[PDB]
């Protein structure tokens, strides 16, 4: 098996920690949802190729511009996350997260991931966002942002229900394997 | 880690670690607070374990088996003895607070009501100055350590055999040399996340809410100071590249 490194980036409320927890356990924890994620090395076989995929979170590093880049050396694939219940998290993608990742991880594929897709049809979410003249992120808004920033692709998932989680990490593995 | 502590922190949560008859005696808010305190101690136990892999398995193994040039082992593992001393002491204090809180006749049933004071002590005075000095030095030597490791692995046969030998066991799957270095660099930024969540469930006693609020502020001050004191060292960097930063 070949070893590859994945790092997830995004705002504090984007759901990146929960996404790594749910993938690494293949389960949304029923008793206790961890506050933090240390690291994990997943055994993944995608399109007949075996990979050891090391997983890392940048949660807690958002306010520390000299500590945060220490997470980037030798990254093979970036998951760049935003929450579908937060159009504000999508707005910070192009001029904050994208120039940083392009600088520290040149030529590394970026997959833009819309997290918490289950909240797109949540009535409480729609009511709260409508108070700030907002609505949940539409799929075309996610795809257009991914297209604009030069992302390898656009994907959505829900850590809560596990829908789309396996597909995100299998695609990230394929991206990490490309020349 | 030692077996006694590994077993005490084997469960996924405090609610699964204690006896169910003891769990049933507490309110939901107490269970939520104890589950996050348990995660802080459990992740601190694992962080001290990462430092023991670095000092005992890697560093000491290279000194005792390999013929590396002087200053190479220190370059791969900067500040590891100082980091081990800071966190082993902090872990000792957390584990003693848990041990004092055990019910008589039990080695697993406890409630920690007063964590705030322990965190203020850890993140103030000489211990905070030592944490700041040590992480500012370690994090500034992080890139150099990774580059030195990659160079040795690619060019030295005995070094490659040593690494492949000691990292072969499944229990070392997440703990290669580069993985250990990044686990240590990321530890300090996990503290505000854990402390904020403990504070969310610690409103029952006003002195505890105040103490955890003070501790959270001290941890953020330490992180801000470390972040401002970092400049990556690079082997072969010339003075002109440095003064033109
Ligand atoms: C980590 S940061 O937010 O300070 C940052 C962002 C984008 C580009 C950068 C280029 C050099 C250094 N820092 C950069
Ligand atoms: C006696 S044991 O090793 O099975 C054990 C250990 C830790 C926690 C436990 C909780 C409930 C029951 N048993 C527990």
């Amino acid at each position: 098996a070949i070893r590859k490194k994945l790092v997830i980036v995004g705002d504090g409320a984007c759901g990146k920690t929960c996404l790594l927890i749910v993938f690494s356990k293949d389960q949304f924890p029923e008793v206790y949802v961890p506050t933090v994620f240390e690291n994990y090395v997943a055994d993944i076989e995608v399109d007949g190729k075996q990979v050891e995929l090391a997983l890392w979170d940048t949660a807690g590093q958002e306010d520390y511009d000299r500590l945060r880049p220490l997470s980037y050396p030798d990254t093979d694939v970036i998951l760049m996350c935003f929450s579908i219940d937060s159009p504000d998290s999508l707005e910070n993608i192009p001029e904050k997260w994208t120039p940083e990742v392009k600088h520290f991880c040149p030529n590394v594929p970026i997959i833009l991931v819309g997290n918490k897709k289950d909240l797109r049809n949540d009535e409480h979410t729609r009511r709260e966002l409508a108070k700030m003249k907002q609505e949940p992120v539409k799929p075309e808004e996610g795809r257009d942002m991914a297209n604009r920033i030069g992302a390898f692709g656009y994907m959505e998932c829900s850590a809560k229900t596990k829908d789309g989680v396996r597909e995100v990490f299998e695609m990230a593995t394929r991206a990490a394997l490309q020349a | 880690s030692m077996e006694m502590d590994e077993k005490d922190f084997a469960a996924d949560s405090w609610s699964l670690a204690v006896d169910s008859s003891f769990l049933q005696q507490h309110k939901k808010e107490v269970m939520k607070q104890q589950d996050v305190i348990y995660e802080l101690i459990q992740t601190e136990l694992h962080h001290v374990r990462t430092l023991k892999i670095m000092t005992r398995l890697f560093r000491t193994g290279m000194l005792e088996e390999l013929h590396l040039e002087p200053g190479v082992v220190q370059g791969l593992f900067p500040c590891v003895d100082e980091l081990s001393d800071i966190h082993t002491r902090f872990l000792s204090q957390l584990l003693e607070r848990r041990r004092q809180a055990l019910c008589p006749g039990s080695t697993r049933n406890f409630v920690i009501h007063r964590l705030g004071d322990l965190l203020i002590s850890q993140f103030s005075g000489p211990s905070a100055e030592q944490m700041c000095k040590t992480y500012s030095e370690f994090c500034s030597r992080h890139s150099k350590a990774l580059k030195l490791y990659k160079e040795l692995y690619a060019r030295d046969k005995r070094f490659q055999q040593f690494i492949r030998k000691v990292t072969r066991p499944a229990v070392l799957k997440r703990h290669g040399v580069q993985e250990c270095i990044l686990l240590v660099t990321q530890r300090i930024t996990k503290y505000p996340l854990l402390i904020s969540r403990i504070l969310q469930h610690s409103h029952g006693i006003e002195e505890e809410r105040q103490d955890l609020t003070t501790a959270l502020g001290l941890v953020k001050e330490l992180l801000s100071n470390v972040d401002e004191g970092i400049y990556q060292l690079e082997k072969g960097a010339r003075l002109q590249e440095i003064y033109n930063r």
